């Protein structure tokens, strides 16, 4: 976008809809890996 | 005898099935390291994401983009010294050879992007000599390749790192046996150049040559060959590469040590010893050989007992 | 000798039968056929340690004036005797 | 081709081939048609 | 052949102590002179003591330089062997455990630097009364910044009236969390002294002898210049030299790992050939 | 093809340089960095094997042991690891 | 707010399920060259 508070708000309103999203703050460099859980009930996730 | 060393890595930026045994394989840091190394080590007015804009956008499109940040536990960790070679053929003296080394090396391996993969590299190296974060720092000699097993996009390399080289048996098609090769185009050596010219001993080094001057780095790397000792070899380039050193330094009561000279500035070329031949006087032969369907000279030698320690010699 | 070959081929040749027919069809000659295959190579691996002072005994050091020892150098071989048998059998598993 | 060789110089004992594993070729067989069953349902004649 | 060394462990040892020493499984320690019979009093740390009392961050870099290091291989109850690295060529598995914060890849160059860190190797043998200290197994790559930021810390600390290190992706801070920092800052004390005098004894020499180095132009002189005083430059040269060589720390080990893990993460064993 | 009387259900998606061929084709590496699994690659993206002028049915040649496509133990699912060697069946991914 | 923005979404999600393949093979359908075992020993972690 051009402002970057909307970027910023975009993201962080669709961070509430879900749980497959990246961590808060955003790394410089890498692969934007998000934070594991710590249960796992029925089996993997099947990404919509 | 010898010693053998191994490593899986990916196979981005080498392909064992296309280096020939006695070629010189590189390893590399992990590039994450020089976002904090330049964060503390850029000059002051200049801004360093310059740097990872070369960075980002190198590893953007080299392969799968994901998992080179920190979960890495598979990396990109082995490159060919002909592939460090053939990015940057455009500062190599001996034009033709280093052009169809070039021109090999991007019809040799996979066809698609690496035009793309090879600029990637060679702006990268350009802007990480322009942070002062210099690659000599980054990329070490592993060894020299001995026998390989590939599958898709990954592979499994088995080097010779210590002792001679004829000493170690492969299970190749001619014969059990394999010698040491470099490409031509980087092939420069030390003694010629100061006209001592004798027989006996001599050591293997591997040289880097920086010229930083703004907005024209430049990066090229060599394997030097000399008589002289790791302490004097170091006053022996300096000579014979006056005018970079000239114009590095150059153009790199209150005391004000402002803009002064700084070592980094100052910075030119850097070496380490890798080997060296205990013969009676090296012989080598420059004979055309074939990279799979191209054409391309290279160096012969024979005899060559790998070294250690590997420790940088740096050059001001 | 295997090791040795640069690489294999086999040959295959068939010819196959035709009918003889009536107008209006074109007038059918047989057909040859003339096929090539190639062999890939493959391999296996297999490992077994022998630890320090496992070495330091089957090594024929010198004959010790004690009875401990020797029953160490017996245990070592009979350990080492058995790691080898299954690895030897490994083989035969990774065949089929 | 020219090629000296200082004393006993490695690169004389190189060895290797390729083989022909092997050659497969098959045969037909032979229509018998008075020997099949639908000759049943004609009488065959020759006639010049 | 391969150079051997014998510790006979004395009795009175708790088994609590014992079942620790089975832990120094790969760590490094260092003699004063190479025999085959060593007494557990040699390797203690009351072996240093340079003045006194125990060693600083200086007398310890001095030690690692003029002693014979040893590897620690297998230990049994009774007694404890080890195996001396620099000569001898040991033929078995040369193993490492190693003792650093930051990780270890596959073909580094491995030296050693004393405890400048959160201090933890130390264990502890009371029934005796000695204590054994070992050194920390670094890469040959990361030599030359710690030692430049952990002296740069205490300088600018001094100088009263981020600072993380990174290696293969992974992220150390420096900072530890009480600002109440001392013992450490006093076991480095005489080496930021030292360092600290000698570079200020070469500025103002530097600026002592050519009177157009900066009058001339800071940039326009200076360089193209670059292009009893007397018993002063000696005193210079004299501790600069010492410094120096005593910073230097050639490596010793070189992790070669063949068809195991290709990562060392801080307490794991790995082979090791000796350089 | 399949419906003949018309050109496409849905012309958001299906024409070239479009949203959906934008946003899920493979070859603009659009979401090349994700580490999250895509299936609608397979769909949107043109497959391309250079036996074009070669065969007539490689069906078979090209629907026997695909390998995988996601990852085997990860908590979601994440694109296929290099270091991986598990190969299924896709029986979908041939009829598209 | 349970808008609907007057446009739908087809949903695309893929699973994965575990069988048991039944392998049948024709006699002599492979030919297979053994080699000769060859050994290679190479130092580790406290043993050869």
């Amino acid at each position: 976008m051009l402002h970057d508070n909307v970027t910023e708000s975009l993201r962080r309103i669709t961070a509430s809809g879900g749980r497959l999203n990246p961590t808060e703050p955003l790394p410089i460099f890498g692969g934007l890996r998000p934070a594991t859980s710590a249960g796992i009930a029925r089996g993997q996730a099947s990404v919509c | 005898t010898t010693q053998l060393i191994q490593q899986v890595s990916l196979t981005d930026f080498f392909r064992p099935d296309i280096e020939h045994a006695g070629s010189i394989v590189l390893i590399l840091r992990h590039p994450s390291d020089m976002i904090g190394e330049a964060n503390t080590l850029t000059q002051a007015g200049r801004d360093p994401d310059v740097l990872l804009e070369g960075l980002r956008n190198l590893f953007n499109a080299c392969t799968a983009p994901w998992t080179v940040g920190e979960g890495g536990g598979l990396r990109a960790y082995v490159t060919s010294l002909s592939f460090i070679a053939a990015c940057r053929a455009e500062e190599y003296t001996d034009k033709q050879a280093a052009d169809a080394n070039r021109t090999a090396i991007v019809s040799a391996y996979g066809c698609s992007r690496m035009e793309t993969r090879l600029i990637r590299f060679s702006e990268c190296l350009r802007a990480m000599v322009q942070c002062h974060v210099f690659p000599h720092r980054f990329i070490s000699f592993f060894g020299s390749l001995l026998e390989y097993t590939i599958q898709d996009n990954l592979c499994n390399i088995t080097a010779v790192a210590k002792g001679p080289q004829e000493a170690a048996r492969t299970d190749k098609t001619s014969t059990r046996r394999v010698t040491a090769n470099i490409p031509a185009c980087v092939f420069w050596d030390v003694d010629k150049d100061l006209h001592l010219s004798a027989d006996g001993l001599k050591h293997v080094f591997l040289v880097f040559v920086y010229t930083q001057r703004r907005q024209r780095e430049g990066v090229r790397l060599h394997l030097a060959l000399s008589q002289l000792n790791e302490q004097c070899f170091g006053r022996g380039i300096g000579f014979l590469l006056g005018r970079i050193r000239a114009e590095n330094a150059a153009w790199g009561w209150t005391g004000d040590f402002r803009g002064l000279p700084t070592q980094l500035s100052c910075m030119y070329a850097a070496y380490t010893l890798i080997g060296t031949i205990p013969s009676e006087s090296v012989r080598y032969t420059r004979r055309m050989e074939r990279f799979g369907g191209y054409n391309v000279p290279t160096i012969w030698l024979e005899g060559v007992v790998w070294g250690g320690t590997n420790t940088w010699n740096e050059c001001y | 000798e295997l090791a040795y070959v640069r690489d294999g081929v086999i040959q295959f040749e068939v010819q196959q039968p035709m009918i003889a027919r009536d107008g209006p069809h074109p007038v059918d000659q047989p057909v040859h056929n003339y096929m090539v295959k190639r062999i890939h190579k493959r391999s296996l691996s297999a490992a077994f340690a022998i630890a320090s002072e496992a070495l330091s005994l089957l090594s024929n050091t010198y004959v010790d004036g004690t009875e401990i020892d020797s029953s160490l150098r017996i245990r070592a071989i009979q350990q080492m005797a058995r790691n080898l048998r299954t690895v030897l059998d490994s083989f035969e598993r990774g065949t089929a | 081709f020219f090629k000296q060789i200082r004393s006993d110089d490695n690169s004389l004992y190189s060895a290797q081939f390729d083989i022909l594993l092997g050659t497969y070729c098959n045969t037909l067989n032979f229509v018998r048609f008075l020997e099949l069953g639908l000759s049943v349902a004609c009488i065959c004649t020759k006639f010049p | 052949m391969p150079f051997e060394i014998e510790v006979l462990l004395p009795g009175e040892l708790s088994p609590a102590e014992t079942s620790a020493l089975q832990k120094c499984e790969g760590k490094i320690i260092t003699f004063s002179t190479l025999r085959h019979r060593a007494s557990l009093v040699d390797i203690a740390l009351s072996s240093y003591y340079i003045n006194g009392a125990p060693p600083d961050t200086l007398s310890l870099l001095e030690a690692y330089r003029m002693r014979f290091a040893a590897v620690i291989t297998r230990v049994i109850p009774g007694k404890l062997l080890a195996h001396a690295i620099g000569v001898g060529t040991p033929t078995p598995g040369l193993f490492i455990q190693n003792t650093s914060p930051v990780d270890l890849c596959n073909g580094d160059y491995i030296c050693l630097l004393p405890p400048v860190f959160g201090s933890a190797d130390s264990i502890r043998l009371d029934s005796v009364g000695l204590e054994i200290v070992f050194p920390l197994t670094i890469p040959q790559t990361l030599m030359r910044e710690i030692i430049a930021k952990v002296v740069a810390r205490a300088v600018e600390r001094t100088a009263a009236g981020a600072d993380v290190i990174c290696y293969n992706g992974r992220r150390y801070e420096l900072e530890t969390n009480l600002q109440h920092r001392d013992g450490s800052d006093a076991a480095i004390r005489t080496l930021v002294l030292n360092l600290m005098f000698s570079i200020n004894e070469g500025c103002l020499l530097l600026l002592a002898l050519i009177p157009t180095l900066l009058v001339q132009g800071a940039h326009d002189g200076y360089v193209n210049l670059l292009i009893p005083i007397y018993e002063t430059i000696s005193s210079w040269i004299s501790t600069s030299s010492r410094l120096g060589d005593t910073l230097g720390t050639r490596a010793i080990l070189r992790v070669c790992v063949f068809d195991g893990p290709s990562t060392v993460h801080p307490g794991d064993r790995t082979a090791v050939i000796q350089v | 093809v399949a419906y003949t009387d018309r050109a496409t259900l849905n012309p958001w998606a299906s024409q070239k340089h479009s949203y959906g061929d934008r946003l899920y084709n493979g070859t603009y590496n659009l979401t090349g960095a994700s580490p999250i699994y895509s299936p609608c690659f397979k769909f949107f993206t043109p497959a391309e094997v250079n036996t074009n002028c070669n065969t007539l049915d490689r069906l078979l040649m090209e629907a026997k042991a695909v390998a995988s496509q996601s990852s085997t133990d990860t908590e979601y699912q994440f694109k296929r690891p290099p270091g991986s060697t598990e190969m299924t069946q896709d029986p979908c991914g041939l009829f598209q | 707010t349970g808008f609907h923005p007057g446009i739908a979404f087809t949903v695309v999600r893929q699973d994965r399920f575990a069988t048991e393949q039944l392998l049948y093979a024709e006699r002599a359908s492979e030919s297979y060259f053994v080699g000769q075992i060859q050994v290679h020993h190479h130092d580790a972690i406290g043993g050869v």
